[PDB]
């Protein structure tokens, strides 16, 4: 049971998205990225927002930052509570699975009120979001965020302080800074082995450098500390949560230009520019200036990068997605030598690989 | 005779659980569904190759520590005598040994696996 | 003591489905005993009840009918029997019935 | 919310919380399923003058 | 809520309260109205056939007292 | 007649044992895999109707495809079904489990799993809910409820 | 009519089995916030009888590599060793009183693991001889402190007859002046029986289902049943060994009623500790049997040969 | 702005010595944990009873689609395939012509329900309100080709559902 | 002896725990006053028959029924 040699096989879920991406437009292509990371589905969605955008030389309102970046956390406590539950699923503690998925419903409630669908929103849009919040949404957003501390302290009481769980992480799986960086780790599996780096501290987009957060880091490179990460991670993300819901502004949920956005259709059944203009985008798209970028945020798996190249017409030319998951996974090979297939599913559980984005 | 009469029923009505179990449904046998599961794949080679024992030393030692509960069985029949402080003497001293072959295996690092 | 009062509770659930044959019959279509507000019955026989004392969830259900278009639905209840007037407000889409 | 005071009790000694105050099911503070039709503001280009899109 | 594990498990106590139960009873039904006779050592057996002998119907649990001397 | 009643009453005893215990393998593939785990969350709860995950093929029902089959798992799509004892039972899950999907006219999709594997149920969403996916579970618990095994073989 | 002193042994324990199926679903529900079954019966009541009926109409699929002779003879010696085990336990009067019940125990215990093991090896798969040789791993750990600490707790019995063990504790409870045995039996026990946090051969996570991963329904459900039959006569045995009753010798009933809630409490705990700890990795485990519980289990043997000669309270063999 | 998670020097008085090594001989976390377990043992659980309680939605919820009439019977679809060309699975196939009135009237308008992706793009790219995205979604089919709708079954959908569609639309138009 | 004491009961109480009780259990038992009763206990024991001897006539210690003034008690036992 010593492991010699680990090979991961992939494609099994590789579906050509990319490929796909090349035929159609770019709102077409939108909801190509909920499916990449399918529990962090507006952070793909915000990933190839802000990379439409840097290539439309336009922006957002200061609403649909903010309305970005809270559903952003809240995509974050879904994407680590998925991680820290199927984690203790396959160490073998099946309870906080149960226990956290009520919260996860919640939220899954809370997409469902916001955009329609429970997981893949197509909510946030090139140009902001699609449509504005709904009232008392944000209400009981706080409803949930006043009481989901204790939920974390519950399964921090069930995994921190017990020894099983202690004897199945803590010697297991252990990266050095320099293997962790020359392997393209991001997110938790650097900050596991303690390299202070995070995208939302460093490289600074919509209004994350208008919150107050800290970055948690750990010390020994194993499963246990990028366990302790991902919970103060949750931590981190109520403290988001609560800082969003207080300094919520008014005002508009799509940028004013309506040669990028839809106009509304209170006034598209009105004005004939706005006719012409939701014609020519729900038909042929908005044409994007030529041109590549990689815009890279801090999905909470690790950097989430888009590689977006534009021909100057109203579909991309191409679009790489560089996924966290998949350098986390060419990583296995080196975490796995010396350890035992009882700990070779731990580390597969501390990458917290989703094989859509992994596969395309 | 009452034991070989409960043994036998015992072993009875496990094979008549068989026997309604094999001879009740309906099959549909075909070259794919007797195959060998190997999570959707074929098994790369047969399971009938090595599979390496690397705790085999404490697996020896449970051997010699098996026996050890052959001697240190009687311990409630053996205080009965009158002869206690020889009988406690000795007593403690197979439970010495055993520790001290313990204590022994410890520290050469025999009780750690290989590899 | 507030345990005879569960007693209670649990004895005046059986005498509010209109006896214990009743109880039995939301029981054994159900698996669920307690009493709530009837608010409506569509043209079919399905009964909307209330209770706004249980959590967000268990508030608002339906015991429906034993017979609809033809189908014997004594056993075999259905989700989508809902008529489209109550599935607002049995998945909690609106406030008012 | 039911949970009788016996029960109660023994379940905050269990988790050694208070749990009655964070409840992780959901009541009659949660928001009305029926809300008030909305007011949204218009965005910064909805003007009649000084509104030219090559600026 | 909780409560409802508590008829399954009553169940399972039924179904472990009559195996034990039952051996009682036959324990006082096949000897006499009284417990079965242990013998665990070789004397008890001794006196158990030595019953079985002076009963005079090759049943062990038939007691003679008093009444059989004269 | 009375054989006819006995084998009508063997065929709703069969049919409720077998509608009532369905054991779904553990299958996931894509993204409804996250619904088929909160169709197991505790909201929904699966357990309570008889659902329970059994990991291995051998020791399970219904095989829920749930997610994206893509031309390099259809073999191990089809070899799981084929290590299912039968009765087995297939519920499709999803737009791409059931015709192809979103990457429908992708090189490397399995234009849904009724190509590969006979499917029984469709439940259709992208991703249908978990409470679509249990609406789904109940219909084939339906369709197994009207089966009439021991009545055509009495027929026959 | 001891034939039927047989039938009603045997037979509620499989009854026993079989809703404690369903009481295993819905503890293992309630303590994870959902319900466990409550639709197929009143309450769930109903749901072992579907998932009984359903396994024995099943397709047995015996299969292609399989030793086909150990194959079936496995699971017929799994469900036999699962039967035989409740034979000299007094409740208060066993069906067969044995002057050396313990050890007979002992041994049945020791025999059941090559049900495990041959249903492990003949099933030509490798994930079941994966499992199959970590239940080597774990037996080879709890069988070496299993005695000493079953010894260590008849040396205030007196022999190893279970029936002096409930006269033994007539005054005291044998979980007071033994309780690091006791609190280390239950673990030896939840390590015999592969219950969480040891289960470690059916292993879910890391294998698929482990030694029974190629039994199809049918030869699984003697598999399953053995299992769960294993659990409630070990918490039977763990009732007799530290948690004796009141016995009457002219009322019975009162220590059968009395041991049967508190062998249902030891089994509520058995699903109360798997419903709450993660899993072992099986070096752990025998660096657990080995370089915890072994030492210190010496040590209490030391001390419980010694301290009945210290106080003069050595029990009687008779 | 950072913080070290797992970065405490246990204290190594007497007095904690004494407390971690009875944590060690007597498994105090172990009894947290299983206190914590009890502790949701009492508790009223989550589960809904399904299907006659039913889990809760929003009047944004995207299911089964259907197409919409005028307040006069007249379907509102005018053949001018928006809805096509902004589908991104391209699920829906329409086709027209003049009908006998001389109105711009699709014979075809066909969504495969199992290529849709149930995004609503459509019900937000119609600029006269025709295809919605319904409040429907326990519509599963037992085989394939019934979710392969075409105009009849569309329409049919939006008869059956229009009661409430029409609600929906009301209650949520304003943010749009 | 104490440093290392404390030393080794916060890396390996388990084994501190071990060598305690294997030591009480070594020594204590050369402590006790009771030890002596455990071996009277043991051989007052009748397990066998007490053969009778016959009576030559110089026995004034062996007695000639069971309830004579003369032999051994177990008195002692009844006390304790
Ligand atoms: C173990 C011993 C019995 C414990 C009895 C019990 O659980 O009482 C619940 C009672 C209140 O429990 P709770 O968790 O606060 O739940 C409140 C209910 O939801 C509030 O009650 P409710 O509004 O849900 O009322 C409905 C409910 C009311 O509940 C009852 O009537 C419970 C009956 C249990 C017997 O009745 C039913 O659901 C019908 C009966 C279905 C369960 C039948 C169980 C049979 C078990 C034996 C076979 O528990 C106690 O008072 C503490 C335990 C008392 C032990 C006494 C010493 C032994
Ligand atoms: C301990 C718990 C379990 C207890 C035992 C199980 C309880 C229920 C016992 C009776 C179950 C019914 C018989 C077995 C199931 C047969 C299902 C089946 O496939 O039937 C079609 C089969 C075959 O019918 P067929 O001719 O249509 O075959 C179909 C297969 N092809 C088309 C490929 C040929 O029917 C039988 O084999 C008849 C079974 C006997 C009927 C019952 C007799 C009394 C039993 C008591
Ligand atoms: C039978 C009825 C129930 C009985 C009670 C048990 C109920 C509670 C059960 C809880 C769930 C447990 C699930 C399995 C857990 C498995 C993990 C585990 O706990 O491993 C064991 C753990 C292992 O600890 P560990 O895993 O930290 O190992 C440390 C290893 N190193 C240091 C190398 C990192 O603890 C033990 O081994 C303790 C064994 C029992 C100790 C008993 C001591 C008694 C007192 C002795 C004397 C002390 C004073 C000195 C002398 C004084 C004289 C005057
Ligand atoms: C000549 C005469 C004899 C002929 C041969 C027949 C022998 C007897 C066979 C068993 C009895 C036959 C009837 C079986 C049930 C038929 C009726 C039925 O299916 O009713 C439906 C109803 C459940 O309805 P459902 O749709 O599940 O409810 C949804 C919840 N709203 O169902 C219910 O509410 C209850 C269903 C009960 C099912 C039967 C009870 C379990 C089986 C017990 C006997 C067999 C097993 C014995 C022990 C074996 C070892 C464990
Ligand atoms: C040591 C103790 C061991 C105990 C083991 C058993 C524990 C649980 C006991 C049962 C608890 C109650 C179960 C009730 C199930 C539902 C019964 C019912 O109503 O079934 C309805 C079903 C269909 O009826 P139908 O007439 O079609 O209805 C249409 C109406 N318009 O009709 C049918 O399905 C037909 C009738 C079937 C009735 C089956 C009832 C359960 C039988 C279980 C077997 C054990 C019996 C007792 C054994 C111990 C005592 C001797
Ligand atoms: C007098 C009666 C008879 C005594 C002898 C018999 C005891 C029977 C009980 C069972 C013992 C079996 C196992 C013994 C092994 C001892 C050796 C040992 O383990 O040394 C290593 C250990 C440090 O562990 P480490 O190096 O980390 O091990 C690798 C895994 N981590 O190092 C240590 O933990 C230090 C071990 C030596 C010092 C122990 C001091 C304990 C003192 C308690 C009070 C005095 C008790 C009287 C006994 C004398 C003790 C010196
Ligand atoms: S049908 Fe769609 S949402 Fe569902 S698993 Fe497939 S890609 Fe994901
Ligand atoms: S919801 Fe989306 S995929 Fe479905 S028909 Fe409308 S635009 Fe096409
Ligand atoms: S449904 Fe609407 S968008 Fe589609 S062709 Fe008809 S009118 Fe146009």
């Amino acid at each position: 049971e010593m492991v010699r040699k680990c090979d991961p096989h992939i494609g099994l879920l590789h579906r050509g998205t990319e490929k796909l991406i090349e035929y159609k437009t770019y709102l077409q292509a939108l909801p190509y990225f909920d499916r990449l990371d399918y529990v962090s589905m507006m952070c793909n969605e915000q990933a190839y927002s802000l990379a439409v955008e840097k290539l439309l030389n336009i922006q957002p309102p200061p609403r649909a930052q903010w309305i970005r970046v809270l559903f952003g956390e809240i995509t974050r406590l879904l994407n680590h509570i998925m991680a820290v539950t199927t984690h203790a699923l396959d160490i073998g503690a099946m309870t906080p699975f149960f226990w956290m998925f009520e919260e996860r419903e919640k939220m899954f409630e809370f997409y469902e009120r916001v955009s329609g669908a429970r997981m893949h929103a197509a909510y946030v849009r090139p140009g902001g979001v699609h449509q504005d919040l709904p009232l008392g949404l944000m209400d009981d957003i706080y409803e949930f965020s006043k009481n989901f501390s204790l939920r974390i302290d519950e399964l921090e009481e069930m995994l921190t302080n017990n020894r099983i769980w202690r004897n199945r992480t803590v010697d297991i799986g252990v990266v050095t800074a320099e293997d962790a960086l020359n392997y393209g780790f991001s997110g938790v599996m650097l900050r596991g082995s303690g390299i202070q780096w995070d995208l939302r501290k460093t490289q600074p987009y919509d209004v994350y450098d208008q919150v107050e957060f800290d970055v948690p880091i750990g010390s020994r490179g194993d499963c246990y500390d990028r366990y302790l990460c991902r919970v103060e991670e949750m931590r981190q993300s109520i403290r988001i949560i609560s800082q969003c819901l207080n300094k919520m502004p008014p005002g508009e949920i799509k940028v004013d230009d309506a040669k990028v956005s839809p106009p509304k259709r209170a006034e598209m059944k009105t004005s004939m520019e706005s006719l012409i203009h939701h014609f020519k985008l729900y038909t042929e798209g908005y044409q994007v200036p030529p041109g590549a970028t990689y815009t890279a945020i801090e999905a909470p798996k690790g950097e989430f990068g888009v590689y977006l190249v534009s021909d100057g017409s109203s579909r991309p030319y191409r679009c790489k997605i560089k996924a966290p998951g998949f350098a986390h996974l060419a990583g296995l090979d080196k975490m796995s030598k010396g350890h035992m297939l009882a700990d070779v599913v731990a580390i597969i559980g501390t990458q917290d690989i989703v094989f859509g984005e992994v596969d395309r | 005779m009452n034991l070989m009469i409960t043994l036998l029923t015992n072993f009875t009505l496990a094979t008549l659980l068989v026997t309604i179990a094999f001879w009740l449904p309906q099959l549909n046998v075909y070259s794919e569904k007797t195959s060998p599961y190997e999570c959707g794949f074929d098994p790369m080679g047969s399971a009938r190759l090595p599979f390496s024992m690397k705790f085999f030393l404490v697996a020896i030692t449970f051997l010699l520590f098996d026996l050890e509960i052959a001697l240190l069985l009687p311990l409630p029949w053996a205080s009965q005598t009158t002869n206690l402080n020889t009988m406690l003497t000795m007593a403690l001293l197979l439970i010495f040994l055993l520790a001290v072959s313990l204590a022994y295996e410890w520290t050469q690092k025999g009780l750690e696996w290989t590899e | 003591m507030e345990l005879l009062q569960v007693l209670k509770r649990g004895l005046q659930q059986v005498s509010g489905h209109g006896g214990l044959r009743g109880y039995l019959r939301v029981l054994f279509r159900a698996n669920d005993v307690r009493v709530g507000t009837l608010v409506g019955e569509d043209k079919y026989g399905n009964k909307y009840y209330e209770d706004n004392k249980q959590f967000f969830g268990r508030h608002r259900w339906v015991i429906y009918t034993t017979e609809m278009n033809g189908k014997n639905t004594f056993w075999d209840v259905d989700g989508s029997m809902v008529p489209p007037e109550w599935h607002r407000w049995l998945h909690c889409m609106t406030d008012d019935p | 919310a039911s949970a009788t005071r016996l029960i109660q009790g023994l379940r905050n000694w269990a988790s050694g919380r208070d749990l009655q105050a964070k409840l992780q099911l959901r009541y009659q503070e949660i928001s009305k399923r029926t809300q008030p039709p909305p007011k949204l503001p218009v965005g910064p280009s909805h003007r009649l003058s000084n509104n030219y899109y090559c600026a | 809520m909780w409560f409802e594990v508590l008829p399954g498990i009553a169940v399972m106590g039924v179904c472990l309260f009559i195996p034990g139960m039952a051996t009682a009873r036959i324990h006082r039904f096949s000897n006499g109205g009284r417990e079965k006779r242990v013998a665990h050592y070789s004397y008890q057996w001794y006196l158990m056939e030595r019953d079985r002998r002076v009963s005079g119907v090759n049943r062990y649990y038939v007691s003679k007292g008093l009444e059989n001397i004269d | 007649s009375r054989g006819e009643y006995v084998v009508a009453k063997l065929d709703d005893l069969i049919n409720w044992a077998r509608r009532s215990s369905l054991w779904p393998m553990t299958f996931g593939l894509a993204c409804c895999a996250v619904e088929m785990m909160h169709m197991a969350a505790p909201r929904y709860d699966m357990d309570r109707f008889g659902v329970v995950f059994r990991a291995s093929p051998r020791q399970s029902d219904v095989m829920i495809v749930a997610g994206t089959l893509t031309n390099k798992m259809a073999p191990a799509l089809r070899k799981v079904y084929d290590q299912m004892p039968e009765p087995r039972y297939v519920v499709s899950m999803g737009s791409c489990a059931n015709g192809g999907g979103y990457y429908h006219y992708s090189y490397s999709v399995v234009r849904g799993c009724d190509r590969i594997v006979p499917v029984d149920i469709y439940v259709p969403g992208c991703p249908p809910t978990a409470e679509a996916l249990l609406y789904g579970i109940l219909q084939l618990q339906k369709k197994i409820k009207r089966e009439k095994r021991l009545r055509i073989w009495y027929r026959r | 009519m001891f034939m039927i002193n047989v039938l009603t042994l045997i037979i509620p324990i499989l009854l026993a089995v079989a809703f404690l199926t369903l009481v295993e679903r819905k503890v293992l529900g309630y303590m994870q916030f959902r319900k466990g079954p409550n639709v197929v019966g009143p309450y769930g009541l109903l749901q072992p009888i579907a998932d009984a009926i359903k396994l024995f109409i099943k397709e047995p699929l015996r299969p292609a590599t399989s030793s086909i002779s150990m194959f079936i003879l496995a699971p017929i010696l799994a469900l036999t060793l699962a039967l035989t085990m409740w034979i000299p336990l007094p409740m208060p009067y066993p069906l067969i009183n044995m002057n050396l019940g313990v050890l007979f125990m002992l041994a049945m215990s020791s025999l059941a693991v090559y049900s495990i093991l041959w249903s492990g090896w003949a099933s030509n798969s490798k994930y079941a001889l994966i499992g199959a040789l970590r239940a080597v791993a774990q037996t080879i750990s709890y069988e070496v402190t299993l005695a000493i600490i079953l010894l260590s707790v008849l040396l205030m019995n007196g022999s190893f007859t279970l029936s002096t063990l409930i006269i033994t504790q007539e005054q005291v409870w044998l979980i007071f002046p033994a309780w690091p045995l006791a609190m280390m039996w239950f673990i030896s026990t939840l390590a015999e029986t592969n219950r969480a946090p040891f289960d470690l051969t059916e292993g879910e996570s890391e294998l698929v289902s482990g030694f029974n991963v190629e039994y199809a329904a049918g030869p699984f459900a003697l598999f399953f049943m053995a299992e769960y039959a294993n659990i409630i006569m070990m918490n039977i045995f763990t009732t007799t060994l530290f948690l004796g009753a009141f016995h009457n010798p002219y009322m019975p009933e009162l220590y059968t009623i009395n041991f049967t809630i508190k062998s249902l409490l030891l089994s509520i705990t058995f699903l109360w500790i798997r419903a709450s700890y993660p899993r072992f990795r099986y070096d752990q485990l025998m660096h657990l049997l080995w370089k915890n519980f072994l030492p210190l289990t010496l040590a209490l043997c030391m001390w419980h040969v010694s301290l009945p000669i210290l106080l003069s309270s050595i029990p009687p063999q008779t | 702005t950072y913080k070290y998670v797992n970065l405490r020097e246990p204290s190594m008085d007497m007095k904690s010595v004494t407390d971690r090594a009875a944590q060690t001989l007597l498994w105090t976390e172990l009894i947290r944990g299983l206190g914590m377990t009890l502790s949701y043992l009492f508790r009223e659980p989550a589960t809904i009873n399904y299907p006659f309680e039913k889990g809760p939605l929003s009047p944004r919820f995207r299911g089964e689609h259907a197409l919409r009439r005028y307040p006069s019977g007249e379907e509102r679809c005018i053949a001018c395939k928006l809805c096509e060309a902004v589908c991104p699975a391209q699920a829906i196939t329409i086709e027209a012509e003049p009908r006998a009135d001389g109105s711009r009237r699709t014979t075809r308008y066909d969504i495969d329900m199992t290529k849709c992706i149930y995004c609503g793009f459509c019900q937000e790219a119609c600029p006269v309100d025709a295809i919605v995205e319904g409040p429907n979604f326990e519509f599963s089919t037992e085989t394939h080709e019934e979710l392969l709708y075409n105009k009849e079954k569309l329409l049919n959908n939006g008869d059956k559902w229009e009661a409430e569609i029409a609600a929906n639309i009301q209650a949520d138009y304003l943010y749009r | 002896v104490a440093a290392f004491l404390k030393n080794v009961w916060a890396k390996e109480p388990v084994l501190v725990a071990s060598f305690a009780i294997a030591g009480l259990a070594v020594i204590l038992p050369t402590l006790s006053p009771y030890t002596k009763y455990s071996l009277m206990i043991n051989r007052a024991t009748p397990y066998n028959y007490p053969v009778p001897l016959r009576d030559d006539g110089n026995m004034p210690d062996v007695p000639s029924h069971p309830q004579d003034p003369q032999g051994p008690s177990l008195e002692w036992l009844k006390r304790l």
